[PDB]
RNA sequence: UAGCUAGUAGGUGGGGUAACGGCUCACCUAGGCGACGAUCCCUAGCUGGUCUGAGAGGAUGACCAGCCACACUGGAACUGA
RNA sequence: CCCGCAGAAGAAGCACCGGCUAACUCCGUGCCAGCAGCCGCGGUAAUACGGAGGGUGCAAGCGUUAAUCGGAAUUACUGGGCGUAAAGCGCACGCAGGCGGUUUGUUAAGUCAGAUGUGAAAUCCCCGGGCUCAACCUGGGAACUGCAUCUGAUACUGGCAAG
């Protein structure tokens, strides 16, 4: 089904995850229907290093969208931040 | 020329043929000698310029110059051939490569060693 | 057969420029009229008459300054061949700026700055310099 | 408002059917001509109703034959 | 990686004083800076248009000490960076670490400041950089850590750019042996003997 | 303030009775740099004195040239028999890009920003001879002001 | 390489498909494609892009991503959304 | 990534130097041996072969070969030509095709204007940010010159009607 997950890029020993969703049958980089957000996770001291569209998840959740581990535990941390 | 030719009957490219059609837009090829000799240059030249009749991997039967100063070839002397012309042998569009498979350095040599194949002297 | 009488109008100016000759007269037309009219206003000649009613003869007052020919250039652009047609962000600059580039506009036959101001392009019939 | 197409009928031979072409005057990639292009379509009309030389306005549908998959809406200028 | 060979040979080649020596002793002392190098020196030929831009390029290259790729890089940037093309070059140029240090006087020549940068003896920022050819930027303060700052080198360094003729762009203090990059210097603050125009020529044959 | 520089010296020979004759022909070029150019050709047995003469007929039959802001007026071509040229105002900081001879006598002249081409013919002195035609013909906004009776800032 | 095509082109009616459809079958009509290149022959996975070039172009389609095709060679279906 | 230890210690080659093209001399050979991208060089004073000294250019690389675009306006749409350099059919008629004097009306096909939709992400470019710097990664923009639909303008070209 439809998901939203993490798609890994960056450089080696430095990852930066794209925020996308995406049809789960798709590779983990490929073929993707929205990119609703970024997370960097080797992210320093002043500077943002996540952020996600919040509206466009709970769009693509009303819709029936299932939401990755790692995503969700993103999203709890921004509602806190916030 | 008129716009109406054009669109009738386009530009042609100039297809413009290699030079070196036995390499087969290779950098180098592999082949054996098929026969070892000397020829005679063209009008301003005189020398006796060593030469290999060469049979290649992919069938080619090409003629290739021989640099440097003396060599250890004769018949079934497996060797590369590279790109280049001797301008003065007619007909001749490759030469050997010094320091490669059956093919010697050449003896002797402190200057453009890495052109003919000779290690660095001590 | 004549196959662009607007070609043979800028013809018949710039042999008149060449020749030094006072006027030049061909068959009007209404394109024609107008052309030589934006002409007149851009100033590279100096009057335009139209006389006749059956078959009726613009006779154009060419425009001299120095003793030589203020039209130094008068080419056409679209023409039957080959029709040119540019949008108001690709209307030509004729001369980088100072010569003029006819265009016949949805809003009549006008110069191309005139064009560009008014926002809209068109078939461009011919650059002056 | 639907979308359109008219075209003058090039044959009406073959039953319920005629071939309309659509001519368009395109504009050449490279030499900057506009060159008449031609496209041919079988179109289908019931109560074969068009003739040859007639210009008629036709609409794209679901596919009623091997190559038939456009419909008349309605003729004009259909003079003899 | 870098030139490793004789230094007033490159000086003698250039015509110029490049700056290659501490300047304690005159080049006229230490060589024959008049004649060039090698067994040709006493003759002076007819030099084409490309071998004037070559020299100049290579008087530049010489005096801040960059091998070729990494120069034509410089030119590539300046090139795209808005302005003058040769004035942005010489810019960036002169905002290279090594240029800097020495500029402000932790090193007699510019080798001597590559070695210090190389052997980590210089902060920007209170954060140890080691790169050579690391941007300084405007605001930029750049210091000899104190394992460096006991170093006679150093203070020796110090003494001969007291005697050399000090940059606007930088100030520095001697005491602290610490010096802000204030700002990357302009054309007319640079040095006049240097032709830009020509090098921007010969990279855009 | 007169700016000369030699484009090209050319080795030419006459046949004789007895055998060749060689003479050199010098095409120098010379300038103020505020718009005045003018090339010269001069021919003499050896190069200095051709180089002399030469200079002088430059010195002498310069033309003016209306330059905007040391850069072009607008857009212009020229020919001059095999040599047809083409040269285009750029923008402050793009330089003289452009060829040998044309690169010298657009810098005497003393255009300081241009984008040229020479097409055709290469031949020195006719593509300089091109490059001094389409300079002297190029004329500027109050030239064109003045032809077509007008003021300047209504053709801008 | 100038002619090619008989399920061929269209119709009516049955059958078939998850679905329109000569997809298939029976009959009827004699059509259909083609110098805007049909047919035949050679070469080739396509695109975002890549290299080059002032541009217009030219060449190209490794890597990364989208689409397609194949799975020793040739056929076939079954199971199943 | 940081701290300490010892000691200049373990760390420079490759091509080229007749012109194009930055860099020249001596010796050896003597149209030989050989070189060469082009033009050319060598037949007993070789800056062109081979060695040496000196120099030039790149540098952990440097040359050679292959390949593409450029220069090449040398397929020329932008942007060529055809009397003698390559190039006017031996001459005509004529179907398809290309082009079409002049006026008014009409249409709105070409053309032009505006909007809407799309033109995946990456890439390219601009301003930033993160790896000590760079490469590299990355935020946001710009761009994707296109295509489609709707609504207009009607000067020009096309269609239609009358002249
Ligand atoms: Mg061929
Ligand atoms: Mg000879
Ligand atoms: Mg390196
Ligand atoms: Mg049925
Ligand atoms: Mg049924
Ligand atoms: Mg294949
Ligand atoms: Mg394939
Ligand atoms: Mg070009
Ligand atoms: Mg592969
Ligand atoms: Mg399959
Ligand atoms: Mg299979
Ligand atoms: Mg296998
Ligand atoms: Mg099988
Ligand atoms: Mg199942
Ligand atoms: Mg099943
Ligand atoms: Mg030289
Ligand atoms: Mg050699
Ligand atoms: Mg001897
Ligand atoms: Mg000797
Ligand atoms: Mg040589
Ligand atoms: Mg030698
Ligand atoms: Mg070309
Ligand atoms: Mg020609
Ligand atoms: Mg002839
Ligand atoms: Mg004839
Ligand atoms: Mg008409
Ligand atoms: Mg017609
Ligand atoms: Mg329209
Ligand atoms: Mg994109
Ligand atoms: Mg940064
Ligand atoms: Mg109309
Ligand atoms: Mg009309």
């Amino acid at each position: 089904m439809v998901t939203i997950r993490l798609a890994r890029h960056g450089a080696k020993k430095r990852p930066f995850y794209q925020v996308v969703v995406a049809d789960s049958r798709n590779a983990r980089n490929g073929r993707f229907i929205e990119r609703v957000g970024f997370f960097n996770p080797i992210a320093s001291e002043k500077e943002e290093g996540t952020r996600l569209d919040l509206d466009r998840i709970a769009h693509w959740v009303g819709q029936g969208a299932t939401i990755s581990d790692r995503v969700a535990a993103l999203i709890k941390e921004v509602n806190k931040a916030a | 020329a008129t716009v109406n030719q054009l669109v009738r009957k386009p530009r042609a490219r100039k297809v413009a043929k290699s030079n070196v059609p036995a390499l087969e837009a290779c950098p180098q090829k592999r082949g054996v000698c098929t026969r070892v000799y000397t020829t005679t240059p063209k009008k301003p030249n005189s020398a006796l310029r060593k030469v290999c009749r060469v049979r290649l991997t992919n069938g080619f039967e090409v003629t290739s110059y021989i640099g440097g100063e003396g060599h250890n070839l004769q018949e079934h002397s497996v060797i590369l051939i590279r790109g280049g012309r001797v301008k003065d042998l007619p007909g001749v569009r490759y030469h050997t490569v010094r320091g490669a498979l059956d093919c010697s350095g050449v003896k002797d040599r402190k200057q453009a060693r890495s052109k003919y194949g000779v290690k660095r002297p001590k | 057969s004549m196959q662009d009488p607007i070609a043979d109008m800028l013809t018949r100016i710039r042999n008149g420029q060449a020749a030094n000759k006072a006027a030049v007269t061909m068959p009007s037309s209404k394109l024609k009229v107008a052309i030589a009219n934006v002409l007149k206003e851009e100033g590279f000649i100096e009057d335009f008459k139209v006389e006749g009613d059956t078959k009726p003869e613009l006779e154009l007052t060419l425009k001299y300054f120095q003793g030589k020919a203020v039209v130094e250039s008068i080419q056409r652009v679209s023409r039957p061949g080959l029709r040119i047609y540019k949008r108001k962000d690709e209307l030509p600059k004729v001369m980088a700026g100072l010569g003029i580039a006819v265009v016949s506009t949805s809003k009549g036959v006008m110069t191309d700055r005139a064009a560009r101001q008014a926002g809209l392009g068109g078939e461009i019939i011919c650059y002056v310099a | 408002k639907i979308r359109t197409l008219q075209g003058r009928v090039v044959s009406d031979k073959m039953e319920k059917s005629i071939v309309v072409a659509i001519e368009r005057f395109v504009k050449h990639p490279i030499y900057g001509k506009f060159i008449k292009r031609t496209t041919k379509l079988h179109v289908h009309d019931e109560n074969n109703e068009c003739g040859i030389g007639d210009v008629v306005e036709i609409r794209e549908c679901r596919p009623l034959s091997k190559t038939k998959s456009w419909t008349l809406v309605r003729v004009v200028e259909k003079a003899v | 990686a870098r030139y490793l060979g004789p230094k007033l040979k490159l000086s003698r080649r250039e015509g110029t004083d490049l700056f290659l020596k501490s300047g304690v002793r005159a080049i006229d002392t230490k060589c024959k800076i008049e004649q060039a190098p090698g067994q040709h020196g006493a003759r002076k030929p007819r030099l084409s248009d490309y071998g004037v831009q070559l020299r100049e390029k290579q008087k530049v290259r010489r005096i801040y000490g960059v091998l070729e790729r990494q120069f034509r890089n410089y030119y590539k940037e300046a090139a795209r960076l808005k302005g003058n093309t040769g004035e942005n070059l010489l810019a960036l140029l002169e905002g290279r670490l090594d240029n800097v240090v020495y500029r402000m006087g932790f090193g007699a020549t510019r080798a001597e400041a590559r070695q210090l940068v190389s052997h980590k003896a210089i902060m920007v920022n209170g954060r140890v950089v080691n790169i050579a050819s690391y941007q300084v930027s405007p605001n930029d303060v750049v210091s000899i850590r104190e394992k460096a700052k006991k170093q006679s080198r150093v203070k020796a360094a110090l003494e001969l750019a007291e005697q050399r003729e000090k940059p606007t762009w930088l100030e520095v203090d001697a005491g602290k042996m610490e010096g802000t990059f204030k700002r990357k210097p302009e054309r007319s603050d640079l040095s006049a003997d240097i032709n830009e125009h020509l090098i921007v020529e010969l990279y855009s044959k | 303030e007169l700016q000369e520089k030699l484009i090209a010296v050319n080795r030419v020979s006459k046949t004789v009775k007895g055998g060749r004759i060689f003479s050199f022909t010098a095409l120098t070029v010379v300038g103020d740099g505020n718009g005045r150019v003018g090339f010269g050709y001069g021919k003499a047995r050896e190069v200095p004195a051709a180089i002399q003469k030469a200079m002088e007929k430059a010195r002498r039959n310069m033309i003016n040239v209306a330059l905007n802001n040391g850069t072009l007026q607008h857009p212009v071509k020229g020919v001059h028999t095999g040599s047809r040229v083409f040269m285009q105002p750029a923008s402050e900081g793009t330089g003289i890009i452009a060829g040998g001879a044309m690169r010298a006598v657009l810098e005497v002249a003393g255009v300081h920003n241009v984008l040229a081409k020479a097409y055709g013919s290469t031949n020195p002195i006719n593509v300089v001879r091109a490059t001094i035609d389409g300079l002297e013909n190029m004329n500027s906004p109050a030239m064109v002001a003045a032809k077509r009776g007008k003021s300047v800032e209504e053709i801008l």
